C-alpha cells in the first residue's frame, strides 16, 4: 500500500507534514541557538587586592 | 643576631570566609583563636635624624601580658625574592612600664592604632589576619591584613622558598608581597 491508509492523505502528504514539523523543529532550535550564543563567559567575582595593597597601612 | 621574612597582606573587606576556612584548612593548627590589641609608636631622635620605632603592643583582652615590644626597620636588600624584611628584636615589659620608660628616657608617641582579629600559626612561619580602627583611646580603613610573617635568626634563607609556596597555594584568595 506504501501507506496503509487513504490516498490524498498518503505518503505525499505525511511527507509534507513532516517536513513542516521539522521546519519548525529546526527554527525553534535556531532560536534557541542563537539565543544561547550570547553567553560570553562565566565572570565571576572575587576579591580586590590591588587597591587595598597600596592603600594597606604603613607608618603613616 | 635575629632577623624576620614579614610579608605584607591586603584583602578585600568582604572576602573573609574564603580566607578564614582555608587557613584553618590548608595548614595552620588546631583549635584556633582571635585577640585584640593596640600599637603605640614611639620615636626619640633629636640629632641623629633616625627615629626608631617601638611598638609597645598590649593586648587589651589578655590578663596582664607582658607587653610584647619588637624593633624593625631599615629593610635589607637581600634581593632573595624573599618578603625584603629585616632583622628583629623583640623585647618584653612590665605592667604600665613601657609608657613608664617612655616617659622616663624620653620618647614622643608618633601615633595610636588598635587591632582585632583571628589568629593563625604554621611551623615556622606565622599567618594573622586582623582590622585597624581609627577611634580615640577609649574605643577603620574597611581592608583586613594577612599578617605572614616569618622571625628566626638569619640562617640561609631556607624560609623564603617554603613562605613563598605557602603564599602560592593561598593565592586564588590573595596575593602576597613586599612593601617599601
Amino acid at each position: 500500500d506504501a501507506a496503509r491508509i487513504g490516498a490524498d492523505a498518503a505518503q505525499k502528504q505525511i511527507q509534507s507534514l513532516n517536513k513542516m514539523c521539522s521546519n519548525l523543529l529546526e527554527k525553534i532550535s535556531k532560536e534557541e541557538r542563537e539565543s544561547e550564543s550570547g553567553g560570553l563567559r562565566p565572570n565571576k567575582q572575587t576579591f580586590n587586592p590591588g587597591d587595598t595593597n597600596a592603600l594597606v597601612a604603613a607608618v603613616a | 643576631n635575629m632577623m624576620e621574612y614579614l610579608l605584607q597582606g591586603s584583602v578585600l573587606d568582604h572576602s573573609l570566609e574564603s580566607l578564614i576556612h582555608r587557613l584553618r584548612g590548608l595548614c595552620d593548627n588546631m583549635e584556633p583563636e582571635t585577640f585584640l590589641d593596640h600599637e603605640m609608636v614611639f620615636l626619640l631622635k633629636g640629632q641623629q635624624a633616625s627615629p626608631f620605632v617601638l611598638r609597645a603592643r598590649r593586648s587589651m583582652d589578655r590578663a596582664g601580658a607582658p607587653w610584647h615590644l619588637r624593633y624593625l626597620g631599615q629593610p635589607e636588600m637581600g634581593d632573595k625574592n624573599r618578603h625584603a624584611l629585616v632583622r628583629n628584636c623583640v623585647d618584653i615589659a612590665t605592667s604600665e612600664n613601657l609608657t613608664d620608660f617612655l616617659m622616663e628616657m624620653g620618647f614622643r608617641m608618633d601615633h595610636e592604632f588598635v587591632a582585632k582579629g583571628h589568629l593563625f600559626r604554621k611551623g615556622i612561619m606565622k599567618v594573622v589576619v586582623y582590622k585597624i580602627f581609627r577611634i580615640l583611646v577609649p574605643g577603620l580603613s574597611l581592608s583586613y591584613l594577612v599578617e605572614l610573617s616569618v622571625v628566626a635568626p638569619a640562617g640561609q634563607d631556607m624560609v623564603s622558598d617554603d613562605m613563598r609556596n605557602f603564599a602560592e597555594q593561598l593565592k586564588p584568595l590573595v596575593h602576597l608581597e613586599k612593601i617599601d
